[PDB]
RNA sequence: AUGUAUUUUUAAGAGAUAGUCUAAAAAGGUACAGCUUUUUAGAAACGGAUACAACCUUGACUAGAGAGUAAAUCUUAAUACU
């Protein structure tokens, strides 16, 4: 279990991390599912372009925001 | 005057301690989170053969970086400026 | 406490995380010169 | 250790910084040897930096003596009447520099446990709590069981 | 005409919210104490220490009070006065007196 | 439903005025206050200020000790920005969870850059033979709050 | 707000004399608040090493109410220290002998266990009925709310409320009561 | 003396007896003041003086430096000058009379309006302090007062 | 250690007890009792 | 496959090889042990189970007169036969 979690980069608690929703990974997640909290990412403004890289924030509802704090 | 035989929590006779309403709550709470988890783990994006080799490109390259990392270990360059700069020790006014 | 309600509104669990609280550069020079940025 | 030492509340020297800020550092006396290695860093500092530092800070006097000394020393003195001693013994130029700048920005006040972070005169604007403050008065100001 | 708490005491209290909405405001004037709720100042002074015959003898009669009790009884009365136990009222030892901070710090 | 000790919920019932009446009452109260501010009838302000990871209760002329190093020349005048609360004898202004910069301003001065007194951190084990002693010194910075200034504008 | 220093401080730490009526109240629910007020935990200035604790006078002590059968099964024990000198007493008996005891033990057992308990035990005044020295009457500041709402007997209700409550069932006339 | 001591004026001064007995220090300090007055405008020395002296009043009271021993009388006089009539002392809050540590709050009333109020160990000292207060609000020396200006016009 | 089967009923490890307390039978609870219905 | 950074070798080394409980599968014993014997899992906090080696929560540094949380405070009921 420990090493699943190690190779998930889930080392440090209460920290979000991102992963492919493919099955290869779901093997692992299925092994540890009681140790974790999974929630779907959501992209309301859509995906970050390069200009939006320094402005991108992640809200606890599981949502990504591209433009953070205009002027 | 009511005693516990031996060690508190250990043997064939134990201090009785009861479950708490609190405890019931905590457990349910975890169960909730995990029901949600095994939901989100149900319906994958890709199928199985769909994800075949889908980054075989990246995964060998990371490993070539890993290889290249230890490639590079050799003793360090040694320079004049050190051996001689040790003489600044005696730097004087006169 | 109060993590729950905070969550349902969509804020951070902790008032320290990602809120305007932490984000803004809390001092300036009186002249108006924008302060040197923060390590956090 | 807390119970070991003295303490001081947090304070200003002569209410400094209120009307106009006044650098509290008065004089510095460097003592080094032109000859000894122990003073090496402090020699270089004397060459290059001292000059400019002096221009940085008009308010402070700097007395620099080469003397036959084996332990390089700098003595800060403060308007507070306080004096602080230091060794520049066997340090870099960078090192010395940073240290003199430490001395530059100090109160002259003594380094002791500082009981609480905030010195406030009359914190109590709009009132200071007393027992009655939230209690409703009655008619005639009578006791609980008093009759009239 | 609505406040959550009675305006009986302290302040009358006005909560309000900016039409913008990003600011709460409060108007709280002090509520002073009604002349109805007051009772007159106690005034008690009476001097019978004056003997009709001689008034220097009588004005030396208010300086005529003083007394002496034992440690135990005095301590009892002392502790019945300020509502403390008999313990506070005993001396402290040499070592313990020695270490009381000679010049204690002052705020304000 | 007669009156039984249960059938009646044991707590005083609730009435909150209609939102229009309250909108009027509010605009009113705010205005009155804004007139107290336009007047400058507030004697002395305090403000609860978020700074450097902490919250402090600040009034003019005073002093706080910050636990970390700030890079400013000694003596510089500095506008603290994040302000949670503001207050004065008669009335009080509350940020959600902050005040508009234009609404208030607080200018403080850095007084003394300094190093903290030695603190002693000692870890120890029973008969495992492990002592570790460390002495730590922390860079500290003392600011004097100079002025709390409040501007007229509020709506 | 603006006071001189000596008076200001005297005001802040000023002791208070509180009164609390015990008629028909659980000794427990009484001692709860009694203890609060004694430790000084109602005062926001509170601190442990600060002497603050407020006097408390409870009156009508004999008139304690005990929920359940507790009158019967709660026993108070104590020991002389002499062999066979051990004493178990029904609450009912104890209170019979000394009205004050019951409440005093509640409050005592309810404070922290350090020394100051002994001292705050001093500021606690306990009266079987309402008989109070006009000394202690004189200094009373304020009355505390009765911690339980006492149920009225049948005979308290106004005929208005007796009639106001609806007749639930209609009895048969023939039946005798 | 204290001030000039912390400005290193005692340090710089030429006089017999190094501890610089306080009078000589006063003289010397004010001498540096007048010399500033000659070397720079009165407007400049104004700034200086308000910086290194006025400040020392910070935190301090009115009746701290006034020392006036009958608050009551002065109160009535200043009231007379205000065309306000008769300060009326009336007891408001009291905790314990049998206490060794009783507390009184005496309110002061003019025409049934409450002008000021005060705490005390006896009714006497209470009246005294409520009077102190009244006087303070009258004259404008009050904690709530606007803290002093420092600005450069 | 006690064998997996005993005479004396065998104290459970705590977390298993927790599991029990959660999994207790809950009977369907009626809106209105059928008897006090008409 | 995939998610990760390990693993194998080569040159040098020592200690250790006298273990405890906890869940699990089994034997012995009395379907007895704080019992013994193996196999797989865990742990040995300054937090909670009052107190506590092993149970549960958590893995770590330095300073704050900041905040969010985790396990956990302790509950559960027993009447006639005309
Ligand atoms: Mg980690
Ligand atoms: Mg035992
Ligand atoms: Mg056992
Ligand atoms: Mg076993
Ligand atoms: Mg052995
Ligand atoms: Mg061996
Ligand atoms: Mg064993
Ligand atoms: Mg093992
Ligand atoms: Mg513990
Ligand atoms: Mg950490």
């Amino acid at each position: 279990e420990k090493d699943i979690i190690k190779m998930l980069g889930l080392e440090k608690a209460h920290t979000p991390q991102v992963h492919k929703n493919i099955p290869s990974v779901n093997a692992k997640l299925k092994v540890v599912k009681h140790l974790i909290r999974i929630k779907p990412l959501k992209l309301p403004q859509g995906l970050p372009t390069e200009e939006d890289m320094a402005n991108t924030c992640l809200k606890s509802n599981g949502e990504l925001v591209v433009r953070w704090l205009l002027n | 005057r009511n005693r516990i035989p031996g060690r508190q929590w250990i043997g064939k006779h134990r201090r009785p301690r009861p479950v708490s309403a609190q405890a019931k709550q905590n457990m349910i709470r975890r169960l909730e989170t995990e029901a949600e988890n095994q939901y989100w783990l149900s319906r994958p994006f890709l199928t199985a053969e769909q994800e075949r080799g889908h980054a075989a490109v990246r995964r060998a390259a990371a490993f070539q970086a890993l290889k290249a990392a230890q490639a590079a270990r050799f003793p360090a360059h040694r320079r004049l400026e050190e051996q001689l700069g040790h003489l600044l020790v005696t730097r004087k006014w006169s | 406490a109060g993590s729950q309600w905070r969550l349902q509104q969509g804020f951070a669990a902790n008032p320290s995380g990602y809120g305007p609280l932490t984000e803004l550069p809390d001092w300036s020079y009186a002249d108006g010169r924008p302060a040197p940025p923060m390590k956090g | 250790t807390a119970r070991g030492t003295a303490s001081r509340f947090l304070t200003s020297v002569l209410h400094n910084g209120l009307g106009r800020y006044v650098q509290q550092l008065q004089r510095l006396s460097f003592s080094l040897s032109r000859d000894a290695p122990s003073s090496r860093g402090a020699r270089e500092f004397v060459e290059r930096e001292v000059t400019d530092f002096a221009r940085r800070n008009p308010g402070v006097v700097i007395y620099v003596n080469p003397r036959p000394c084996c332990v390089p020393r700098v003595v800060a003195e403060y308007l507070n009447g306080a004096v602080r001693e230091e060794s520049i013994h066997c340090k870099s130029v960078e090192e010395i520099a940073a240290l003199v700048q430490k001395l530059a920005d100090q109160s002259g006040l003594d380094v002791i446990r500082i009981r609480k972070p905030f010195h406030t005169d009359s914190p109590s604007i709009q009132g200071q709590w007393h027992p009655f403050t939230n209690k409703p008065t009655t008619l005639g100001g009578l006791r609980p069981r008093e009759v009239q | 005409t609505y406040s959550s708490l009675p305006d009986d005491y302290n302040c009358k209290v006005e909560l309000a919210l900016t039409s913008d909405g990003r600011t709460i405001v409060c108007y709280h004037p002090s509520v002073d104490i009604p002349y109805e709720h007051t009772k007159p100042i106690p005034x008690x002074x009476x001097x019978x220490x004056x003997x009709x015959x001689x008034x220097x003898x009588x004005x030396x009669x208010x300086x005529x009070x003083x007394e002496h009790l034992e440690q135990g009884p005095m301590i009892e009365q002392l502790s019945k006065m300020f509502f403390t136990t008999k313990h506070r009222w005993y001396p402290r030892g040499q070592y313990h007196r020695r270490r009381r901070k000679p010049n204690p710090p002052k705020d304000r | 439903v007669p009156k039984t000790s249960l059938g009646s919920p044991p707590w005083p019932d609730i009435v909150l005025p209609d939102p229009v009446e309250e909108t009027r009452h509010h605009a009113e109260v705010v205005g009155q206050v804004n007139e107290l501010i336009a007047a400058g009838r507030y004697g002395r302000l305090f403000a609860v200020v978020h700074f450097a990871g902490h919250q402090w209760k600040v009034t003019a002329e005073d002093l706080i000790l910050i636990e970390n190093e700030l890079d400013v020349a000694c003596g510089e005048r500095i506008r603290l920005e994040k302000v949670l609360l503001v207050g004065a004898d008669n009335f009080t202004l509350l940020g959600k969870p902050l005040l508009g910069k234009e609404l208030v301003r607080v200018e403080a001065t850095v007084i003394e850059k300094t190093e903290s007194w030695p603190k002693i951190n000692m870890k120890f084990q029973k008969r495992k033979n492990y002592q570790r002693k460390r002495i730590t010194v922390n860079p500290q910075t003392v600011l004097r709050i100079n002025s709390i200034e409040i501007a007229p504008c509020l709506c | 707000s603006s006071f001189s220093k000596a008076p200001q401080q005297w005001a802040t730490f000023a002791r208070v004399w509180y009164l609390l009526d015990g008629k028909m109240q659980p000794p427990g629910k009484l001692a709860a608040m009694a203890s609060v007020k004694l430790q000084g935990l109602h005062k926001p200035v509170y601190h442990q090493l600060s002497d603050c604790g407020d006097h408390v006078v409870i009156m009508n002590t004999r008139h304690i109410a005990f929920s359940g059968n507790k009158w019967e099964q709660k026993v108070y024990s104590s020991h002389t220290g002499y062999p066979g000198g051990f004493r178990q007493v029904t609450a009912a008996q104890l209170h019979q002998k000394d009205p004050v005891a019951i409440v005093k033990l509640a409050i005592y057992g309810m404070l922290p266990k350090n020394l100051h308990r002994r001292t705050m035990m001093q500021r606690l005044h306990l009266f079987p009925d309402e008989d109070i020295p006009e000394d202690i009457l004189k200094n009373l500041v304020e009355e505390l709310p009765q911690p339980r709402k006492v149920p009225r007997r049948l005979d308290e209700y106004t005929q208005e409320e007796i009639e106001a409550f609806p007749r639930v069932w209609s009895p048969p006339e023939d039946y005798r009561l | 003396c204290h001030v000039a001591r912390n400005l290193a004026v005692e340090q710089l001064a030429l006089s017999a007896e190094f501890p610089v007995p306080p009078p000589v220090l006063r003289q010397t300090f004010f001498a540096v003041i007048g010399a500033l007055l000659q070397s720079s405008g009165p407007e400049r020395t104004a700034l200086f003086i308000r910086d290194f002296l006025i400040t020392q009043m910070t935190g301090k009271e009115l009746f701290e430096m006034w020392t006036i021993t009958n608050p009551m009388g002065l109160l009535v006089e200043e009231l007379k000058k205000r065309k306000i009539s008769a300060p009326e002392s009336r007891l408001t809050r009291q905790s314990g009379s049998t206490t060794a540590l009783p507390v009184y709050f005496v309110g002061l009333y003019c025409d049934r309006k409450l002008i000021a109020e005060g705490p005390g160990e006896t009714v006497l000292v209470a009246e005294e302090e409520a009077a102190r207060v009244a006087l303070r609000k009258l004259f404008g020396f009050t904690e709530n007062r606007r803290p002093w200006d420092y600005s450069k016009p | 250690g006690s064998k997996a089967v005993t005479r004396h009923r065998r104290v459970m490890h705590f977390e298993r007890q927790k599991l029990m307390a959660v999994t207790e039978y809950i009977p369907p609870k009626p809106t209105i009792n059928p008897r006090c219905l008409p």
